[PDB]
């Protein structure tokens, strides 16, 4: 039906193709090359490839398969690494002797060689069904079911056919469901397009925490489970071991490891070390693998497989929100999406108006953030579901105000630091305590005022502390070190003890990496304490070294305390904090004497 | 006719011209689906048209277009208060219609409604330092200067919650005797940030006489533009056709100009300098031609635009641009933020052209214009007394250095950090700075009349 | 003490004066500079894409 | 936006119907008349999109997935409370508490029916052994005394029974 | 049929679409020589190609032009090393054929080389400041740093006199048993420095075991930058099919860049900011697609690519458009250079997030990794002493100032200071930074662990 | 004179130019726009709206004033205020009750209901006359007269009519001048 217009890069342009939809998939050339037109220019239309060009001809007819351009969603996500098209790199790996599939070839969405148990939900023979609603369910973990097989959107009707329980395949059917006629048929897996989100009854603040066993994280700013955050890098930050940490850390029932583009080394070292982690809730058979979904997609190949592997990586991570539980996404890097839509705006010869970006680029940055978060769960049901959004970000552009970071910080609500030369210091992961700002800071902490104790006035007397060290630490390198009173000296020493306990991090989470939210507030507690005592101590006459060697083993079981596992208390606090508590009143009176 | 093409944002269609400027269009698909959208560009056997919802999902030989034949225009009423609708003027609590009595379209003020006239009377928001130290009057234009490190939205949520209490306490001081509303849209915000401004101006009890407009980052850029317009024009239509003052929070205002840059920056005209075009000043005077003192000598529109910076930059063209226009500013600090100030903005960097002779009389004293002076002295001598005790020590600070220290963190405490439902007057702000300026002794207060600092200490 | 503080007051002011007189001009001159530089390159790849 | 309310409501009908087959519980059919009296009788969901298409029928989504989850969250735990059989006042008098509340993410009452649902979910699939056997012992007399005392009451007992059966479900084999 | 016409170094010729995209066509010419060139786009009966050798000399009505019917394809074998070749074919010492076994394609499409797992084989250049502070390994893509004005040529041949003397060193350390090849591709530089880095590698004793590929710098861009993807293809398919490790160099990336933005001058798609196309990252992504760990467990293809500044900072779209592809990179100090060191890298821009996955067991320690954040802060601290120093003095500067300024001093003429034909261990390397780290006290260290400090200490 | 081909942002592009220079101004469509050819491109000119183009369609008359885009000079100036344009902002203020000018305007530059005495020159019948002399004075102040009658620029010849003293408006002629004709 229609013929090559033209090929220049990755992107093949195509003529004669009118009536086909922005998401319909087609085969480019006679090699049946995996493709999807996007967007159309007149009578020829541009249509991205996953895969590389270097024998498709000109002239070559281009058909459309009278379908939209889904990916392959149920049993079979977990416990699996795939590409930003829904590929098996493991299979593809033995039986096609590469990591990446020559051209030409397709691969399936998934495995359909593994069978599973299929169990019978709330739904039966009479009974009205939905879309969003759970009609079976699958075993995705070792502990209980973490992905439940719902009707995809769009989608009603009465059961007519039900299945009973037993073992089947991702090839038989199982259910059938007919509202007007015939609707169609239904299997173990799903089809639905990456490109349109998936639908939401409405949606809520986030009132519930989520913890990423992050010190310094966790610490400036409370860690809730459904909000937004960026990170600030530059590829050298060290960001693999933040994000190993934090999926080792993380105690969520979903995993979403979402990769626009890498090196190679960071896809390797998350699936390497997926299977070395063990996690905080039980152990399994690869319990960091198969409880989290990860989608590799390199920087060597196309940016279709890169674009695409953004709206992957968001429809799963919407789809396990949709079932309701909660997942933590972790994407990484939003940088080299951006720069593969400036590359494909750049391919297809349009002026920007962006400093050399597309006009499209913060339209669909925008868009992506608003497709995760904490909302109620799409179905008859009417579940509770979350998903947290931490995207880190990177300059694009050769400067640092970039409109990445500037439609990134408008459109996200938390703000995370990262510095690479204070991490190459001993310092990760590193933080910025002057610029960052929170909206769930007084959701998360109205529960934790009256489940726990005043943790939002130490995180507010803990970021004044680290705003008024930079601000004495100008007048002490300019000025001197032996001009200043000491009452500088107290709030210095509580600062260089608080960003050596807090922003100090070793590993991933090798000696001592994880730390609650009640071990941070009650080691903050300390140290505010200890600051209080000496500056209450300074005022009624006291010595600097007096009060300073006065202290002792106080400021070293204090800044120590990175070490001290949670095994010490009973499961979040360490009794250990609560009898230094104690022991820093007790050593106030003779540090004043 | 049918969809001729999709380049990005922008979608091409072969229909005729035979549709004038501003015609809604409807695109008719074959799923079901009906999209509204704003004719952007029409010529000759051809359109150019921008989708509202999605830009994906049209064919080009299967889906056709068709002409409704009416303009665009939003219907201004008194019943909008009360209602959350979307950036179009669509109401999306799943309520009744808009009831609107008069079809006014919005463009840019066409009827000239307007008059250049001084203001006369006092306008608050519930803030001690915004209404004293940085206080606007009927008419002026005040924007509010932010960057990404403290919360804009909060703030820009707060100033427009705080207002609608101010007016039964001025009322009770024998001040204004006409009703008050409120303006509120939103643009490039998130749910979350949405149903929080909702839920703090429901709790607060100024949803009732404000109105809601919510604009999301994931639909089109012309409807966050073209919500501007329908706030203005709604506040605007209360404003003149009621006579009473009604304010307008218009946030925020890096939205719009990432949305002004990023699409209708590329199809026949070219950028300026750093991807900021030089047509925003006149999209910005847009907005800003809609506001100021009406015909009537009873009612006026105040404009409090939201302005963030991404990095808290000088070397971007819409702060200074922006700057120019407005009849000064407030600056706030992300240093205020991180050690528990609520709101962190300062009055230190904030300036009026006109804040004593541009506000009236009836709710406020006269020494709240002279009070301002000795408070801005203090805080900035003791800015410069805080360094200048870590820098001498503690054996050559001098006495009006450690006042002026005390003063700064008592009145930094107590004058600048508020809660979330509480409410603030100009007799409190009066007393407020009257009781943080009463730590310094007599001898030491020179920056005012003798008559009231003798009559109040 | 006064013989210490006449000549702490000379190194002091020849420091402050040293660093004010010597701070803000090169900055200043290569940022607005850097700025119009910015300026014409960002104004020439949006000349070229318009042609 | 129709079908979402005519799936909330036929799916409203369905669990009221499975919750309570005897029609004894006034209190839970009282509030959903309006969506049993479609669901009752012969009717096509073509009828029911059309007539809340019109304004005829209810059409509100937020309050039908409000009182669906508040539905869903009463049948979990009544099917989570097995084999304990608890009384229909009790359950009348748990759903008109809990549906009094607008809230249903930062309640008690979600906090420990997922409690409660995530003890029956670990222990649905677990393995015969002396910690499944105790977490066991102690979740069948969690859930006798949650069916003795309902979910509105606050007991100590519950308390320190869920944060034993966390522990013991956070514990390993070792 | 015949050339249309010519824009630039590239010529457009009309012809049909029978020939595949990057085909191999050869342009026949009336003055009695034959050229080749490669497809660089195809069009609607239009196609735009560039010349292999020479741009001036085609005809524009009388011109004649064929298709060869084969692609652009390199023959690989295990006979390419010891013989000296050329990007374009130009023989010196090369005869009739190549001695290619096998034909692969120079852009890696069904191969995909790439690793699946972290590096664990340590390998080291003779550099205790880039083996101890970057920790590379087999299969990383580190490029190094250099500057416009400072002796780059000098760097590049220090480095390149390097590579053959690094197996024997790595052989004791226990972190390389296998056999090593080199891999040299030339494009855009001089005779003069190609005989030295020829003579270096000579004179090291690697000329056997090493392969040259040499580009001039009059010739087309396509030949230079299509001589890499060549060189890459004969070390991936040299080192996938023996797992033996292949090191390749390929110097320089300016030339490379400053070829591509003339290309691509008479097709659709047009250049970006700053002079460079906004495709450039999937051009330099296809020449770094083919780096990594080889496909079976056994041997890799290693890749340090050497990049100038031309402005002498990381804001250009060369330095900063490589950079991102990469995970780091190393930078070269001019400033060392002056006073006198070789090499001259610094320790202040450079980080590495694969340090700690190459760190293994009984080929390093654990300790490098502290050692080089404490080398890391100690060097921060005085580089950032040392600029203050100068304009307060030393009144105002304490002894931890003085301390790093000391240790700044005293490794800075230590490590930085190393020959061009010794290759350092890891375990000198770390021994020689504990005794420059040994300059403070115990409890002034605070970037190690206590235990492993203790122990190390 | 020229029909609209595209309407797109605030430019308009009108075609069918057959004499129509780069610098009158003229109103597009049937609002009376303010615009005026900045520059053309072959049979499209392009024009400038610096007004509001709502209500425009493809297939509109453009109507040119008649003469270049200037401000009308005459009695009346002082005590009053106006645009840029040539705007009667005192007009604006008696029908519309604003100080904005709304869109659409095509008044007058000058108020024609303030009639001031015309009075003659030394200029009689027979005498050549030419630009920059003295034709006579009309009163534009409140008290005293200020503003002097002369010749406009690119105008000269004989005076054929000589009108008398007294009281005249600004749309009613006063003097005629012949030559070459009329």
């Amino acid at each position: 039906y229609g013929a090559i217009y033209s090929v220049s890069g990755p992107v093949v342009i195509a003529e004669n193709m009118i009536g086909c939809a922005m998401y319909e998939l087609v085969k480019v050339g006679h090699d049946n090359l995996v493709g999807e037109v996007i967007r159309i220019d007149g009578d020829k239309a541009t249509i991205q490839v996953y895969e590389e060009t270097a024998g498709l001809t000109v002239g070559d007819p281009v058909l459309r398969t009278g379908k939209p351009l889904s990916v392959e969603l149920g049993p079979g996500l977990m416990e699996t690494i795939y590409d930003g098209i829904q590929r098996p790199l493991k299979a593809i790996k033995e039986e096609s002797q590469s990591i990446y599939i020559p051209r030409g070839i397709d691969t399936p969405a998934l495995d359909r060689t593994i069978k599973w148990q299929f169990t019978p939900g709330k739904f039966q023979v009479g009974d009205h069904i939905s879309g969003g609603d759970i009609y079976g369910s699958v075993f995705e973990n070792s502990l209980i079911s973490s992905h439940k097989i719902l009707l995809p959107p769009r989608s009603r009707g009465t059961i007519t056919w039900i299945a009973p329980a037993g073992e089947y395949t991702l090839d038989e059917k199982i259910l059938e469901v007919e509202f007007d006629g015939k609707k169609s048929d239904f299997t173990l897996y799903h089809t639905w397009p990456v490109r349109v989100p998936r639908p939401v009854t409405e949606k809520l603040s986030a009132d519930y925490p989520l913890l990423t066993g992050q010190r310094v994280l966790d610490a400036l700013f409370p860690c809730v489970q459904g909000g937004t955050t960026c990170i600030p890098g530059a590829f050298g930050c060290g960001k693999t071991v933040i994000s190993q940490s934090l999926s080792k850390y993380s105690n969520s029932d979903a995993i979403i490891y979402v990769g626009c583009g890498e090196r190679g080394n960071e896809m390797a070292e998350v699936l390497m070390e997926f299977p070395e982690l063990y996690t905080e809730m039980s152990g399994t058979k690869e319990p960091i693998m198969k409880r989290t979904t990860l989608v590799a997609n390199t920087s060597n190949m196309p940016v279709a497989a890169r674009e695409a592997s953004i709206y992957t990586g968001i429809t799963l991570a919407e789809y396990f929100r949709d079932q309701g539980k909660n997942v933590s996404m972790i994407a990484d890097s939003s940088s080299r999406w951006a720069e593969a839509l400036r590359e494909i705006s750049g391919r297809l010869g349009e002026m920007p108006a962006d400093q050399g970006f597309p006009a499209y680029l913060g339209a669909k940055l925008a868009s992506f953030y608003e497709r995760a978060g904490k909302a109620v769960a799409l179905g008859s049901p009417d579940r509770t579901g979350s998903v947290s959004i931490v995207a880190a970000v990177s300059p694009a552009g050769g400067d640092f105000s970039d409109p990445v970071t500037t439609a990134t910080l408008g459109i996200t609500q938390v703000f995370w630091g990262l510095d690479k030369k204070l991490a190459q210091r001993k310092h990760f992961p590193s933080i910025n305590t002057s610029v960052s700002y929170s909206k769930y800071t007084n959701v998360l902490n109205k529960f934790y005022d009256s489940n726990y104790p005043e943790f939002p006035v130490l995180r507010d007397r803990m970021k004044e502390i680290l705003s008024n060290a930079e601000e004495l630490e100008q007048v002490v390198q300019l000025v001197g070190k032996s001009a200043l009173s000491d009452s500088d000296k107290i709030t210095l020493d509580v600062a260089t003890l608080i960003k050596e306990d807090f922003l100090q991090q070793n590993g991933y989470s090798t000696y001592d990496a994880f730390c609650p939210i009640w071990k941070t507030f009650d080691m903050m507690r300390a140290f505010i304490s200890y600051h209080d005592e000496a500056q209450k101590a300074v005022a009624n006459g006291a010595n600097w070294s007096k009060l300073a060697d006065s202290t002792g083993d106080v400021k070293h079981a204090v800044s120590s305390s990175k070490f001290f596992e949670p095994s010490r208390g009973e499961k979040e606090v360490h009794g250990e904090f609560e009898k230094l508590l104690s022991t820093m009143q007790e050593r106030f009176a003779e540090s004043t004497d | 006719n049918t969809v001729s093409g999709v380049n990005g944002p922008l979608v091409i269609l072969e229909k005729v011209k035979f549709p004038r400027y501003n015609e809604i269009v409807n695109l008719t698909l074959p799923d079901g689906t009906v999209r509204q959208g704003q004719v952007l560009e029409i010529r000759g056997d051809r359109a150019i048209v921008q989708v509202f919802e999605g830009t994906s999902g049209i064919d080009v030989k299967k889906t056709t277009v068709e002409f409704t034949g009416e303009s665009l225009r939003i219907p201004v009423s008194e019943d909008m208060l009360g209602r959350i609708f979307d950036g179009s003027g669509r109401p999306i609590d799943n309520g009744p219609k808009v009831f609107a009595e008069d079809y006014l379209d919005i463009n840019g003020s066409p009827i000239n409604p307007y008059a250049r006239i001084y203001p006369e009377e006092m306008i608050s928001t519930g803030v001690s330092a915004i209404d004293t130290m940085n206080s606007i009057a009927r008419g002026q234009k005040i924007p509010i200067f932010s960057a990404s490190g403290l919360p804009h939205n909060e703030i820009a949520a707060q100033i427009c919650r705080q207002a609608g209490l101010v007016r039964p306490t001025k009322d009770v001081h024998d001040g204004h005797e006409e009703n008050f509303s409120i303006v509120f849209a939103a643009m490039g915000v998130n749910l979350e940030t949405a149903r929080f401004f909702k839920q703090d101006f429901e709790e607060n009890g100024s949803l009732e006489r404000t109105s809601l407009f919510l604009n999301l980052a994931n639909d089109p850029t012309i409807e966050r533009i073209i919500t501007p317009r329908l706030a203005l024009t709604t506040a605007e239509y209360l404003a003149y056709q009621t006579e009473r003052h009604v304010l307008t929070i218009l946030t925020d205002m890096s939205s719009y100009a990432d949305a002004l840059r990023e699409v209708s920056a590329a199809r026949e005209e070219v950028p300026g300098r750093r991807g900021y075009p030089g047509y925003m000043y006149t999209d910005l005077s847009t907005i800003y031609e809609r506001a100021g003192r009406v015909e009537g000598r009873n009612g006026s529109i105040t404009q409090i635009p939201i302005l963030t910076m991404p990095n808290d930059d000088i070397t971007h063209p819409i702060p200074d641009l922006t700057g120019y226009i407005t009849e000064g500013q407030i600056f706030v600090d992300r240093q205020l933020h991180n050690k528990g100030i609520y709101p962190p903005i300062n009055v230190l960097p904030s300036l009026s052209r006109l804040m004593k002779s541009a506000i009236g009389e009836g709710m406020t004293r006269k020494d709240h214009g002279d009070v301002s002076n000795q408070l801005y002295a203090k805080y900035a001598i003791g800015k410069d007394a805080a360094a200048m005790k870590a820098v001498v020590g503690e054996e050559a600070l001098s006495i009006e250095d450690k006042l002026s220290l005390e003063f700064l963190e008592k009145f930094e405490k107590t004058f600048i950090t508020q809660g979330a439902y509480e409410d603030r007057t100009v007799f409190e702000s009066l007393d407020q700075a009257w009781s943080l300026l009463r730590i310094y002794p007599k001898e030491m207060l020179n920056r005012i009349s003798p008559k009231i600092l003798d009559e109040f200490y | 003490a006064f013989i210490i503080l006449d000549e702490v007051i000379k190194v002091t002011n020849r420091r402050v004066n040293a660093i004010e007189h010597v701070i803000i001009p090169r900055t200043e001159n290569t940022i607005a500079y850097i700025n119009s530089e910015l300026d014409e390159l960002d104004r020439e790849e949006f000349y070229r894409l318009k042609k | 936006y129709h079908s979402q309310v005519v799936g909330k409501i036929g799916y409203i009908a369905r669990c009221m119907q499975t919750i309570d087959p005897e029609n004894n519980l006034k209190k839970i059919r009282e509030d959903y008349q309006d969506v049993l009296i479609w669901a009752e009788k012969n009717y096509r969901f073509e009828e029911i999109l059309e007539a809340s298409k019109s304004g005829k029928c209810p059409n509100d989504l937020d309050a039908l997935s409000r009182r669906s989850l508040i539905l869903l969250e009463l049948l979990r735990l009544v099917s989570s409370i097995s084999p304990f059989k608890m009384k229909l006042d009790l359950i009348e008098s748990q759903y008109e508490k809990m549906k009094q509340h607008v809230n249903l993410w930062k309640s008690d009452y979600h906090v420990k029916l997922n409690q409660l649902n995530q003890l029956t979910d670990y222990l649905k699939n677990a393995a015969p052994t002396p910690k499944n056997n105790f977490l066991r012992a102690m979740t069948s007399v969690l859930q006798m005394q949650i069916a003795q005392y309902g979910i509105t009451e606050d007991n100590e007992g519950i308390n320190q029974l869920f944060k034993l059966g966390l522990h013991l479900l956070a514990m390993a084999n070792e």
